[PDB]
């Protein structure tokens, strides 16, 4: 049919590539509505179908959990559309009505997780972050934004260097930053006031889906009671329940000697979540997708 | 007009000068009075109007007394009623359902009289608080138990009276220096017959070991379970949770403010360093720092439950009761 | 006097390099000996000078903890054999043969360590491991030795990667191996039944100082219940109470944006150590010291 498997990847990659600054569930949310413009079918049947073979193509081409969790929103989102109109043309209409507004919203929850997070972070304060994040480093532009003055730990990352990223970009807006090897986290522990993180995925009892590194960190900080928050958008609730490390699915572990990509982080060891929906309890999550689906 | 004026310039100046109402109920009644009268004298046209009235007149209350959240919370709850009236009257919280499935200004005649009644309502409701919430004493109380207890909370004081009726059980009742308010307490305990002990902040660990469970009153509840409780309840807090002892808080529903512990240097009360230091000391206290801090933070993972006028809750469950109670746009005011 | 400085440092170093088996104590208990033989003197308090001179240069040679808890082990040697003799010419010869003996003892130590430590491997067991360490990599061969079968998980250690080095060596007696990043201990401490690490220094109060990835390994360990054994010789005692990660001596992190080398672990997080004096619990190592010094 239109925009076969080759159109959605290049069109993926090409909305990743033009705005660095989008996530990978944004631009994976803008392919699945661009794609729900132009389908040229009949039934809600076909078009459920070649929506779930899209968001599996997707997410073959990127193995984040974020991805997954646009694509189950997305799905939600046009189940909720057609429970409403039974009239193909007219749910379609209202499918892409409320999908711009649905990006409207979401292109501005980082703003929102900024404004409602900076009020965290103390005159002085030492916050300790693990890896490169767009949300935490919003958050820090607003704090530093406020005439705060604090200090900023990461560790290196060492799969992939972004918390030298990260430390270039904070430099930039000339904020002290210090940069820690992966090891190092127990050790710097005691010096940091707060735990600030973000989320690739919110899993369904609380807790988070993260770097590799993650898990230790909040361990660490558990240990030393040390307030650990995570900022994450409201697109990356997904509905799992992991009961351990091995419990995650392998096709977000891997592709993105054993080398995992990501951990798994209990409620119990986090603070507060701030997210676009407000400051929330690790019980509020699982509520809300009660809530979603029925 | 000039008496509604009197009225609240009166309150506000009882509220930073301390006094007035000592109880927290009491201090709840006069600001929904004072709302009420507010609402009735005071010229309004469309919704918006009455709620930045209100908005104003509330921002003056909190900024009289910040450590007084009960009136604030007041002036949410009535923001919120107000809310509720003009989208019954009007029309027909944010979710992940709410964003996925996708106007004050219009002015109604018996908008008024639905907020009154609706005022009213609550006032009756928080009339009966204190019996609906000692009602549940029997299902947490044993035969032969220890209780604990800090300070003079006069709903932990209902509570045990009420369990008194039928159960026998020891009281123990901390001195919360430096004002020994915890003597009343005993007192009143021991008149209604529960055998009662009086000691200091300092044997609460101590004791601790052989205490069943800890019941105790708070100021204020916050958003995420975190408690505003008088000071030393988070050494009580910390000393039980040692212990796994479970710690019961016995709370009104008002009590609960949508705010977040973000909020520092403002969260305790300081008063004079009379009560810790005299000032007979003399000439030593040119040099020493002497700081009294009224209340202290409890963060929510010490707590095992809130009892309320609704029942009983686990504190990770508060938010859903503050989403049910103010408006997410009022948390600012 | 008749061994320099510059002489000094070059028997240290080709001691060390001859026999890279030997540890770093070892060699400088050695070069010290080497030293006492060599002095032409004919005072103890001149012998005790030139001593301590002689340490302080080999410390400043490299920064271990070992290296210093050496030294101050010769030193209480020299104050108990002057204490023993009070004429110089009958206590140097005393001296002498006492250190040959202390160094046939400490040589053996590292195999009566192995000896004392295999039994608690057990068959199919998962033994995690930090970085490299003679002492574990001859556990692990006597436990081999022992017709055992066991997996091993070590970390690449980021600052340097020795943790390569310590599975090259382990795959070269066939011992199935798995090399991890230095954030991935928590995702893998689950599968892991039981934690043997080294130790280049035994604090008072029964703590260790080892690499910088230890504290945090611990205290993961900990928060699964997993057992947490270091294998240690007697002669990196060391008369140190560090209250926390700042209080480790700088002469010790650096020189071995900020990269600490070495962290402290507390007694708390340790269940068993293995020296050559036999298992001991973290209790004994301050009786131990106590007894050594009156």
């Amino acid at each position: 049919g239109p925009m076969d498997d080759k159109e959605l990847i290049e069109y993926f990659k090409s909305q990743m590539k033009e705005d660095p600054d989008m996530a990978s569930a944004v631009a994976a949310i803008r392919t699945l509505l661009e794609f729900l413009k132009r389908d040229k079918g009949e039934t809600i049947q076909g078009l459920r179908a070649n929506l779930t073979s899209a968001i599996e193509t997707l997410c073959g081409v990127d193995s984040s959990v974020a991805v997954s969790s646009g694509g189950e929103l997305f799905l939600r989102f046009i189940s909720l559309a057609s429970l409403e109109y039974s009239d193909y043309s007219k749910c379609k209409k209202i499918m892409i009505e409320r999908g711009e507004l649905f990006l409207r919203r979401i292109s501005l929850s980082r703003n929102k997780i900024a404004d409602l997070c900076h009020t965290f972070i103390k005159d002085g304060a030492t916050i300790l972050t693990h890896a490169y994040s767009r949300v935490v480093l919003r958050v820090l532009e607003a704090a530093v934004a406020a005439k705060k003055r604090f200090s900023v730990y990461v560790t290196e990352s060492q799969p992939d260097l972004s918390g030298k990223k990260m430390a270039k970009a904070l430099c930039h807006l000339n904020v002290p930053v210090t940069v820690v090897l992966d090891a190092a986290v127990g050790y710097i522990m005691e010096k940091a006031d707060l735990v600030i993180v973000g989320a690739e995925g919110v899993v369904e009892n609380g807790g988070i889906i993260n770097k590799i590194g993650t898990n230790q960190m909040a361990v660490c900080a558990k240990a030393q009671n040390k307030p650990f928050y995570v900022v994450a958008e409201s697109f990356k609730f997904v509905r799992l329940f992991p009961l351990n490390q091995q419990d995650v699915p392998d096709k977000f572990k891997y592709k993105a000697e054993e080398h995992p990509w990501v951990d798994y982080t209990a409620p119990s060891l986090i603070t507060l979540l701030f997210t676009d929906l407000g400051v929330l309890t690790p019980s509020a999550v699982s509520d809300e997708l009660i809530k979603l689906y029925l | 007009g000039s008496e509604l004026s009197e009225r609240i310039e009166s309150f506000v100046e009882t509220l930073k000068r301390g006094g007035g109402p000592r109880s927290s109920e009491e201090m709840a009644r006069e600001t929904l009075g004072l709302l009420r009268q507010i609402i009735t004298d005071h010229r309004w046209s469309n919704a918006g109007e009455l709620m930045e009235l209100i908005r104003r007149e509330g921002r003056r209350m909190t900024a009289a007394q910040p450590s007084e959240t009960t009136v604030g919370n007041m002036v949410r709850r009535v923001l919120k009623i107000i809310r509720e009236e003009y989208g019954r009257l009007h029309g027909r919280q944010e979710s992940l359902h709410k964003l996925l499935t996708s106007d004050f200004s219009f002015h109604y005649a018996q908008l008024q009289s639905n907020i009154i009644e609706a005022i009213n309502e609550l006032l009756v409701e928080l009339e009966g608080t204190m019996e609906n919430i000692a009602a549940q004493a029997l299902e947490h109380i044993h035969s032969n138990e220890v209780i604990m207890t800090i300070g003079f909370s006069r709903t932990v004081e209902a509570f045990l009276k009420e369990a008194a009726r039928k159960r026998k059980f020891h009281v123990i009742v901390a001195e919360c220096a430096p004002f020994c308010q915890g003597h009343e307490m005993a007192v009143n305990l021991s008149k209604a017959g529960i055998e009662t002990t009086v000691m200091t902040d300092a044997a609460i660990f101590a004791v601790m070991s052989r205490v069943n469970k800890v019941i105790i009153g708070t100021k204020t509840i916050l958003a995420n379970g975190a408690l505003r409780a008088v000071t030393g309840t988070h050494t009580l807090a910390l000393a039980a949770k040692h212990h796994s002892t479970p710690l019961i808080v016995c709370a009104p529903m008002f009590k609960l403010s949508p705010q977040f512990p973000n909020e520092e240097d403002s969260f305790h009360k300081f008063v004079a360093p009379e009560e810790v230091l005299p000032f007979t000391e003399g000439d030593i206290l040119e040099k020493v720092s002497v700081h009294c801090p009224v209340f202290d933070y409890v963060p929510p993972e010490l707590i095992t439950l809130f009892i309320s006028n609704i029942g009983g809750n686990a504190p990770s469950y508060i938010y859903r009761l503050m989403s049910e109670l103010y408006h997410p746009d009022d948390h600012v005011l």
